[PDB]
């Protein structure tokens, strides 16, 4: 019935000291049945990161759509799209389907390659932007994520510390949601490098 | 001159003429002769059917449009089929929507307007056929003459086609006589056959060569061909 | 090849003959008009010639009330002139509906000029053989005169003139403004501005006018109207008691 | 009516030739020359910038070399603006293919599509053809390095080395003379510059009058790289090859 | 629903599909082949809404055969699965959606590896070691989760499926009348005519 | 050069539209028709040539009504005239449907005007081959108009067009001078019959049939009606008498 | 949400709270609800968030284009007419409820617009869930001929009523003052009476607390 | 809402309360329901505010264009335009309009266009939710050819009763007087009309 | 009715020339001179306000127009064609860019859009090419300052400095002598005024000259305060007075 609760899944992003983190679970189910434990929900175009929760088919279609648009953008502009710009592109792309919306909860993370400023943003299924400086959450366990993040979060955390924070927020939220979990991946992002880590978690 | 202004219907010549229309009118003069005349009780169409070889049939020239209306053609047969068909539908519309028989006068106006559109727009061409419409409506017997230029006229009698001028003079002379042939169909027909034979020259009207049509007071529009026209030859 | 003279495509010299010939059509009526700006009004004057005695003089006009505030005088054949007037009225009414305020004189002029530019670029549309002079007392710009032509060109004027003897009127007007050193007629009443206009019309054309040889339109704050033969006679009388 | 002003851009001549195509090709023959040379380890695209001035900003300029894909590029000879129209639709066709199959588009498929677009303006619609000729340089995992050419007629063909635009006759003869199947990218670079150098209608061949690009599979990686040389880089390679 | 199972072993993909076609109260046929060969090394099984099922399969087959002739090449399994996903994703938002679930088993001759794709009617695609559509998964995914190994031989794979089918014939309410099994590997597609008692 | 007269919307070097001027020739070649404005209405009359004894008398009506208060008559290509009245009728119906009140003569005049003018804007259509005289009574008086093939029109005291337009105009001008206070509907009818008889001298070869119609606030209640029977004969006699 | 508009002797002011919600959860504790239609025409909305933002930017874009075309400053009645005709066409399906204020060559203006396309004019208005709490304040203190400072206070007080008494509103107060002869001044976070007290403990985790399964570098450069 | 239009000796007067509600909440207590569509043609709106405003705006447009081409429109013509819009779009509209205007020839006139889109010319008309409570009062106290003062009194008394019983009506009473003399705007406050 | 001109009006001739484009270029040549000079911290574009009558108000006719807050344009050729191109350019900057990315387009891309519009009038059915050449100057974060020229064919090229129209040949030569990559905006303005003086016959002052620059942000031209990241337009049209002050130091 609710397109947003058929497949399950969560995404969360946090800003730190000259860095950003975006993480997601790996589950893909069909109601109570777990189907795949390798369904990643984070993608990247150049140095800009996008996480998407909701109906799996739309998660996939949106990734293909944004790969398509950022590719043309690069060819015409002769530079990679920035976080702020891409956020506007997501928003306008979603509002374009105002009355036949994609059932998703997009999340953007990245660092402006020119100002070095960390950036994150969230959206509802029709494009409304939520530009918080601390964290953005999305998915079937969003209430839980808000709870963890509000409690665990603190400003200017170092990459190594932010990693522990984002991970604990993801993990414990996922464990109180039946449709979330089954593996997780975390992305730590810095102006120069990006590290991807798979977390060990409950498999039930 | 002419050559520069006769390329299409949308061009006026320096003297205000429309050559494409005039050329269409010429196809009528090359068509076989047909006559029409009426009294106060009946209307008659008489036509000379033309054949290709002595191995071919004689192409029909009279078409029924409704129980009270019909016409004869001279010129491009296909255009007569298009126009008579439009008239069949208009007669049809009148009956179905208003349960009314279409006035011959109204049919003439509809034909005029349909033809006119083909003389003012680009791409189209004027109809290349002349028509004689007869009918019996709520105001009596009627005869109309239709020209591709869009001009429709109501007459007591007339003729179109090649050598049509003979029959036309004869009718313009016989007027006072045939106009009074009331309640006597056979007489009005003979009066018409006599008018048409005034335009003969090549041959003489035979049985599979003559075509007659009549409509009137208590006579639905009916067509007579072959054996049925023998008693008039 | 030689068809570069029948439709609006460039000629080897980069010219648009059809537009130039449309400019020729604007003088077909052999009428002259001029417009001047008062302190708080705008006046347009145009010769009125009714040759045929069978014509109802009241229906012969080249001045149009476009909207409550905008007036338009046309130089060119009446049918193209009425085509322009109808379109201008529709555009003015539509603008008020969509944007919530009265369409400014200069904006309507631009819009009509743009429409004309299109006939200049698209082959299936011919240019209108007319020149349109729009006037009003704009709520932001004050007294206004904006004129458009068959080339799609338009500009604002301190005063202007159009017609066969356009040049004589123009230089007459130029001379007056080089003298006064201001860009308008320094008069408080529109009546005196109408008189100034008629006066200079006479001087430049070297002709006398009766009440039926002119046509006058006036624009004031929130209203544009035309004078009757009698309001004009009253004007002619006043100028007579000065000469 | 309108028929009077219709030039009929899509009809055959009594000899069975397409007027507008032949005239568009004549137009192409006056455009800056473009050369493409395919080697064993890469491809080279080189073109002469037609008309220049001291004040022309060459750093921010591009009039002959365009990136279509990350793996495909084109060199242009003809009306730049007509070329941009086609380049943009080609960029779209490539992205559509990637969206459908999740694989980069094979060079020939993209070339055929663009050629078909050109052919269309040749048979229906009553519009003038595009005054453009392209040299496509691309790589895919089915045929490796490829070089193609397409002109106003919509016909396309593959080559080891080719030129389009001005003086192709003289240039083709020179290439056919020094080209060798086992060549290497660096040899190709030199052959390209030398050829342009002998066919230029200009005084000397300077860097400000050139655009250069290569498609190599940089050994230290394993993927394909497109390098659209910068002014300084062209100036360098111009000295090394002995043209200073 | 109908039974659609798939499993990728070491050098091949095995597809098992039930043979029954039931309409209301009657089993109309018991030898139905719920599969279409898309290309010499790509097979697709399907289940779902009565008419849409075959219409979709045949439509996809036609398009792939057309691509094969035009290019004189065979699209990789991943390419074909992506094409099929886009078609289903377009359909879910159209006037009347194709209610069809599919499994695509192919052997990629360029990578020399078998591949199994599971796609539902919404256009939801995922690549797996083993898959199933409908109620089948509820009894088979735990079996395979237990007995599956990446290095299994085509023969070990067939014994694994036999185990799955036996569980289905024991616990499922409907009589699906057995399955037709097909193997996809480097040599193409062949049908195991002997599974009625292997 | 030349050829400016071969296409409808083309401006000649002197700013004219020759096709419209040729349309006028078709009008001058037509039967004569007129209109007279009286103190509370309008009268229309037209010459109907008798091609032969065969034309049924009083049956080929040329004057047409629009709505219930407007009369229209024309000279030139009769079919073009009908086409124009058909449009006029749709125009009148549209105005009444939206505004309830029957269409004012000036408003109706511009409707026909804009439509006729429209046919001088493109080469895909031909100008109208008729000049039309029409009018009637409305909220504020009687109105008489004449519309040319160029779409040009004005209000009139009296109007004439066709073969004997000059004679008619001369007669109309006398009336205007000798009746500054206004002619009466009854008088206008007779006067109309006279003018047509006099203007028939420019076609005295063929015999003719007279047709008149009028619209007067007092005589017809402001509705358009045809002059028939006694009133018609009385007018024919008045003319036949002053023709000698 | 609580948004208000108040007219004063030489202009108009608008203000709003900064709480954004998803059901009973606060998503953004400090989002900006005051949007710009044009330099001196500002807007605030309630209802479907995506709709107020989109409708604001669309009309804003068209207002700019209209301004350039007419060589004149944007007028509030134009934004009003464009917004209402757009919303009416969509029969209420575009859930945008707005309070638009601004100054232009003709003076100062204050309007409210509803999702279905109807508009209102007034000296003081409120919208959103906190609408009634804010209006209770405005009906108690508003008076004719307020000074710029009195208006800022009144508007600010009205929103506080919403922050404190309406669960759908909270956090800060944003204001924008538009005066007849000057530039419009946007006062982001004009009031911040809801600062989170320091937490009782630090939840920073000792590094290595989270179990990792695999690690790797991601390629950003092409 | 309580609205009415009354013809009298010198012309016609339009009157209305100023309350607009969304449920039990008064969204606007000083609403102006007297809408100008032309210099001397005005209307009173009832039903969906979005709908009536859209209709009035379009009618105003049509009358401005009409004026530019054919001069001042008759009140009947204005009522016709309202009708055309209300009848043809009856499925998607909820509008009850009272049209009232002053013509020099016809003097003052009143047309009511109720929900279905039909039109009715009347000596006076009342509409809106509050009108049900004053049918008896108005039918007993209305007379033709009253003076300006009498008409103002008639409307004032009628609407105060409508406001007294109808919770959807209230605020101030607004009036618009249309005569050869011009257009006059009247306003009456609670403290006055409540004690009648 | 109905546009039946669905075929091209610009076609290739036997010699390979596109007649209509060549002729449009000839119209550009007869046009009043306009120019542009790029400095290290700005760009200047200028032209002469060739008033068609002393009664006309030359200010009501802008030859230099703002397209976005950081991009301006000027031309040579047919004024009316220019006017509609500006309307279309301003609109496409929104429909193809601002309504998608929430920011104004970089100079080269907007130029690219204009160029596309012009190319289409070269091939689409029933139309003639635009009879103008444009000089578009602008600024954007990642490309800095830039100057472009767009011709009737749709072709466009970047310049350090250039001139178009009537005396473009002489003006280009005069610019080649005075231009260097170290010029400051004021210097370029000065060079612009000198170059333009050779092209002007009669009066040369702030009322007969139209000049604009793309320089620093003008916070005083923004219209509001309160948002740090919004500093104002870089495009600014000099006033008649500002031009005269600089003419005295000519």
């Amino acid at each position: 019935s609710d397109p947003s609760s058929i497949n399950g899944g969560i995404v969360v992003a946090m800003t730190g000291k000259d860095c950003v983190a975006i993480a997601c679970d790996l589950r893909l189910g069909s109601q109570s049945l777990g189907v795949s434990n390798k369904f990643e929900k984070i993608f990247h175009y150049g140095h800009v990161f996008l996480g998407i929760t909701g109906l799996a088919t739309d998660v996939t279609t949106l990734n293909e759509m944004f790969r398509y648009k950022t590719n043309l953008y690069k060819l015409k502009e002769e530079r990679a799209i920035e976080p702020e710009t891409f956020t506007q592109l997501v928003s306008s792309s979603l509002y374009e389907r105002r009355f036949g919306p994609y059932f998703v909860g997009p999340v953007v993370a990245g660092i402006n390659s020119k100002s070095g400023k960390p950036f994150i943003a969230g959206f509802d299924l029709i494009g409304c932007i939520d530009e918080a400086k601390d964290f953005i959450v999305s998915g079937t366990a969003s209430d839980q994520l808000f709870g963890m993040c509000e409690s665990l979060y603190e400003p200017n955390l170092e990459p190594e510390d932010l990693f522990e924070t984002i991970s604990q927020a993801l993990l414990n939220a996922a464990d109180r949601d039946a449709l979330s979990g089954w593996g997780a991946v975390v992305y730590i992002i810095k102006k120069d490098e990006v590290v991807k880590r798979y977390l060990k978690m409950r498999q039930d | 001159f002419r050559n520069n202004y006769d390329g299409d219907t949308v061009t006026f010549s320096p003297t205000g003429r429309l050559f494409q229309v005039e050329y269409a009118l010429e196809a009528i003069k090359q068509g076989s002769v047909t006559v029409g005349l009426r009294s106060n009780t009946h209307a008659v169409l008489v036509a000379l059917k033309r054949n290709a070889d002595e191995l071919s049939s004689y192409q029909k020239k009279i078409i029924k449009c409704d129980e009270h209306m019909g016409l004869s053609l001279a010129g491009l047969a296909p255009d007569a089929r298009v126009l008579s068909n439009y008239l069949r539908q208009q007669c049809n519309y009148s009956s179905l929507v208003f349960n009314r028989k279409l006035a011959v006068e109204r049919a003439g106006h509809l034909l005029c307007d349909k033809a006119q559109k083909n003389t003012q727009s680009y791409g189209g061409r004027p109809y290349g056929v002349g028509l004689l419409i007869i009918g019996y409506d709520k105001s009596g017997a009627h005869l109309l003459e239709f020209q591709p230029s869009g001009n429709v006229t109501e007459l007591y009698g007339t003729a179109i086609g090649a050598r049509s001028q003979g029959a036309k003079t004869y009718l313009e002379r016989t007027l006072d006589t045939f106009i009074k042939i009331d309640g006597n169909p056979d007489e009005l027909i003979k009066a018409g056959v006599e008018a048409i034979s005034q335009s003969l020259r090549d041959e003489s009207l035979t049985v599979d060569n003559l075509s007659i049509a009549i409509v009137g007071k208590d006579t639905p529009f009916t067509i007579y061909d072959g054996e049925a026209v023998a008693k008039y030859i | 090849a030689g068809y570069d003279r029948h439709i609006t495509i460039f000629s080897p010299e980069g010219r648009l003959y059809q537009v130039e010939y449309a400019f020729k059509a604007t003088n077909q009526t052999n009428i002259n008009s001029l417009a001047v700006r008062g302190k708080d009004c705008t006046v347009v004057i145009s010769q009125k010639k009714v040759p045929d005695k069978l014509l109802d003089p009241t229906t012969v006009s080249y001045i149009f009330c476009i909207s409550r505030t905008i007036g338009m005088v046309v130089n060119g054949p009446i049918p193209d002139a009425r085509n322009a007037a109808l379109r201008a009225k529709a555009e003015a009414a539509e603008f008020r509906y969509k944007y919530g305020y009265d369409m400014p004189c200069d904006v309507l002029a631009k819009r009509m000029a743009n429409l004309s530019q299109i006939y200049t670029q698209r082959a299936y549309m011919r240019p209108l053989g007319v020149i349109l002079t729009f006037v009003s007392v704009d709520e932001e710009l004050g007294p206004s005169i904006y004129k458009t032509d068959p080339a799609g060109y338009y500009v604002g004027y301190k005063a202007t003139a159009t017609g066969p003897k356009q040049q004589e009127i123009t230089t007459n007007l130029e001379n007056h403004f080089k003298k006064s050193k201001i860009d308008h007629i320094n008069e408080e009443s529109w009546e005196k501005v109408v008189e100034f206009a008629i006066t200079h019309m006479i001087d430049a054309l070297g002709t006398e006018f009766s009440k039926n040889d002119l046509e006058v339109g006036v624009a004031t704050k929130d209203k544009f109207f035309t004078l009757s033969a009698e309001n004009i006679e009253e004007r002619l009388v006043a100028i007579a008691e000065q000469d | 009516g309108s028929r009077r002003y219709d030039s009929r851009t899509t009809i055959f001549s009594p000899e069975g030739r397409l007027y507008q195509v032949e005239y568009a090709l004549e137009s192409i023959s006056h455009a800056g020359t473009a050369i493409g040379i395919m080697a064993s380890d890469g491809i080279v695209l080189a073109a002469e910038r037609k008309v220049t001035s001291t004040l022309l900003e060459q750093d921010t300029s591009t009039e002959k070399l365009y990136k279509l894909n990350d793996k495909i590029a084109v060199a242009v000879a003809g009306l730049t603006a007509d070329a941009e129209i086609l380049i943009n639709t080609a960029r779209i066709h490539a992205q559509n293919y990637l969206k459908t199959y999740n694989e980069d588009i094979p060079v020939e498929i993209l070339v055929r599509r663009l050629s078909d677009i050109k052919q269309g303006y040749t048979q229906h619609g009553g519009l003038r053809p595009f005054g453009v000729s392209f040299i496509y340089a691309g790589y895919d995992d089915r045929y490796g390095y490829q070089l193609y050419t397409s002109n106003p007629s919509g016909n396309y063909t593959g080559w080891k080395a080719i030129s389009v635009g001005a003086n192709t006759s003289a240039a083709q003869t020179l290439l056919q003379m020094d080209y060798k199947d086992d060549m290497k990218v660096d040899d190709a670079i030199e052959l390209a510059l030398k050829t342009l150098s002998k066919t230029t209608d200009s005084s000397a061949l300077t860097y400000d009058r050139l655009e250069f690009a290569t498609i190599r599979k940089g050994a230290n990686d394993g993927e394909v790289y497109q390098k659209i040389f910068k002014p300084q880089e062209i100036k360098d390679i111009l000295v090394k090859t002995g043209i200073t | 629903m109908d039974i659609i199972l798939g499993i990728r072993v070491q050098d091949s993909v095995i597809l098992a599909s039930s043979k029954a076609v039931t309409r209301g109260i009657s089993v109309l046929k018991d030898s139905d082949d719920k599969t279409r060969q898309l290309s010499p090394h790509t097979l697709m099984s399907f289940a779902g809404e009565a008419g849409d099922t075959v219409q979709f399969a045949e439509y996809i087959q036609a398009n792939i055969q057309l691509y094969s002739i035009r290019e004189d090449y065979e699209l990789s399994p991943q390419a074909v699965s992506s094409f099929v996903r886009q078609e289903l994703a377009k359909s879910i938002r159209s006037r009347r959606p194709y209610q069809v679930n599919v499994l695509i088993g192919g052997y990629d001759k360029k990578k020399n590896k078998p591949e199994l794709y599971q796609i539902d009617y919404l256009g939801t695609k995922v690549e797996l070691p083993y898959g199933a559509h409908g109620y089948s998964g509820f009894y088979t995914f735990s079996l395979l989760d237990h007995h599956y190994r990446p290095d299994m031989t085509t023969e070990e794979g067939l014994d694994l499926l036999k185990l799955c089918v036996q569980e289905l014939e024991k616990r499922m309410p409907m009589d699906f009348k057995g399955v037709i099994v097909k193997i996809v590997d480097k040599d193409g597609i062949r049908q195991v005519d002997d599974f009625q008692a292997q | 050069g030349t050829g400016y007269d071969l296409s409808n919307s083309v401006f000649s070097p002197d700013g004219r539209n020759f096709q419209v001027e040729y349309a006028v020739k078709a009008v001058e070649n037509g039967t004569t028709s007129i209109g007279i404005k009286c103190n509370d209405g309008v009268v229309f009359a037209v010459e109907k040539l008798i091609t032969s004894k065969l034309l049924v008398p009083q049956k080929n009506v040329k004057i047409q009504v629009v709505d219930r208060h407007i009369g229209c008559v024309y000279s030139g290509l009769i079919p073009d005239g009908r086409h124009l009245v058909n449009r006029g009728r749709e125009e009148a119906a549209s105005f009444k449907k939206l505004y309830k009140t029957p269409i004012p003569i000036p408003a109706f005049a511009d409707r026909l005007g804009q439509y006729v003018q429209a046919h001088t804007l493109y080469n895909s259509v031909r100008p109208f081959g008729v000049s039309t005289i029409f009018g009637g009574v409305d909220k504020n008086g009687a109105h008489l108009y004449m519309l040319e093939p160029s779409g040009s029109y004005w209000g009139y005291k009296g109007a004439a067009t066709g073969k004997g337009r000059q004679s008619a105009k001369a007669e109309l001008e006398k009336l205007v001078d000798h009746h500054p206070e206004g002619l009466s509907a009854r008088e206008a009818v007779k006067q109309a019959a006279k003018i047509i008889y006099l203007a028939h001298e420019d076609n005295k070869e063929k015999d003719f049939e007279l047709e008149i119609s009028w619209c007067s606030l007092s005589e017809t209640n402001g509705l358009h009606k045809f002059v028939k029977g006694d009133l018609l004969q009385e007018a024919i006699d008045f003319a036949q008498k002053e023709i000698n | 949400t609580t948004i208000v508009g108040v007219k004063f002797n030489n202009g108009v002011v608008i203000a709003a709270d900064t709480r954004s919600t998803q059901g009973p959860i606060v998503a953004d504790k400090n989002c900006a609800k005051l949007h710009r239609i044009s330099p001196k025409i500002w807007c605030a909305g309630a209802g479907t968030a995506a709709d107020t933002e989109a409708v604001t930017q669309l009309i804003g874009s068209n207002i700019e284009l209209h301004s350039l075309y007419t060589s004149r400053e944007p007028r509030v009645v134009s934004a009003l007419q464009m917004l209402k005709q757009h919303l009416f066409k969509y029969q209420g399906h575009i859930g945008a409820y707005l309070i638009v204020a601004g100054v232009d060559p003709t003076g100062s203006h204050l309007f409210s617009i509803h999702a279905h396309g109807s508009t209102d004019v007034g000296y003081y208005l409120s919208l959103g869930s906190g609408s009634l709490a804010a209006m209770a304040v405005l009906e108690s203190h508003w008076k004719q001929d307020l000074t710029k400072e009195e208006a800022i206070k009144l508007a600010s007080d009205a929103i506080q009523a919403g922050i404190w008494n309406d669960l759908g509103s909270g956090s800060n107060v944003d204001v924008c003052v538009m005066e007849i002869g000057k530039d419009a001044e946007y006062l982001r976070n004009y009031l911040t009476p809801n600062v989170r007290e320091e937490k009782q403990k630090s939840y920073k985790f000792p590094r290595g607390t989270t179990a990792v399964l695999k690690e790797s570098i991601v390629n950003i450069c092409d | 809402t309580s609205i009415m239009a009354v013809t009298f000796k010198d012309g016609v007067i339009l009157g209305a309360d100023s309350r607009t509600t969304t449920g039990a909440y008064i969204a606007n207590r000083v609403t102006d329901k007297l809408t100008r569509v032309h210099d001397k043609i005005w209307c009173c709106r009832s039903g969906s505010a979005a709908d009536t405003q859209a209709i009035a705006d379009i009618v105003q447009y049509h009358l401005e264009l009409y004026t530019s081409q054919y001069g001042t429109p008759s009140t009947e013509t204005a009522a016709s335009v309202f009708k055309e819009l209300c009848y043809e779009n009856k499925d998607n509209l909820t509008a009850g309009i009272i049209v009232a205007g002053y013509d020099d020839k016809n003097k003052g006139e009143v047309y009511t266009i109720p929900l279905g889109g039909s039109v009715h010319k009347l000596p006076y008309a009342i509409a809106g939710s509050g009108s049900t409570f004053i049918y008896g009062y108005c039918d007993k106290n209305f007379r033709e050819n009253m003076s300006k003062e009498e008409t103002v009194d008639f409307i004032k008394h009628s609407l105060s009763q409508a406001i007294k019983w109808d919770g959807s009506s209230g605020g101030v009473i607004r009036m618009v007087v249309l005569t050869a003399a011009g257009v006059e705007r009247l306003i009456f406050y609670p403290d006055e009309y409540e004690q009648l | 009715m109905t546009d039946r001109y669905s075929f091209s009006l610009t076609t290739f001739s036997p010699s390979g020339k596109l007649g209509q484009i060549d002729y449009a270029l000839t119209a550009v040549k007869q046009g009043v001179t306009s120019l542009g000079i790029k400095a290290t911290n700005g760009v200047v574009i200028a032209t002469e306000k060739k008033s068609s009558s002393p009664l006309a108000m030359s200010e009501t006719l802008s030859k230099v127009s703002l397209l976005t807050p950081d991009i301006g344009a000027v031309y040579s050729g047919m004024g009316p064609d220019y006017r509609v191109l500006v309307d279309k350019s301003r609109k496409v900057a929104h429909t193809s860019y601002k309504r998608i990315y929430g920011e104004y387009p970089p100079t080269k891309l907007l130029v690219s859009e204009v160029a596309k519009i012009m190319q289409e009038a070269t091939q689409s059915g029933g139309v003639r090419p635009f009879g103008v050449s444009l000089l578009i100057a602008g600024h954007d974060e990642f490309n800095g300052f830039s100057l472009y020229q767009v011709d009737p064919s749709g072709s466009y090229f970047p310049w350090k400095a250039t001139a178009i129209g009537k005396g473009s040949v002489a003006a280009k030569t005069f610019l080649e002598k005075r231009w260097n990559d170290e010029l400051e905006l004021e210097d370029a303005i000065h060079i612009a005024l000198l170059t333009l003086k050779e092209s002007v016959e009669g009066e040369f002052n702030g009322d007969t000259i139209e000049l604009a620059i793309i320089g620093d942000e003008n916070p005083d031209l923004l219209g509001y305060t309160g948002i740090p990241t919004d500093k104002g337009p870089r495009f600014r049209k000099l006033t008649s007075q500002e031009i005269n002050d600089r003419l005295e130091a000519l």
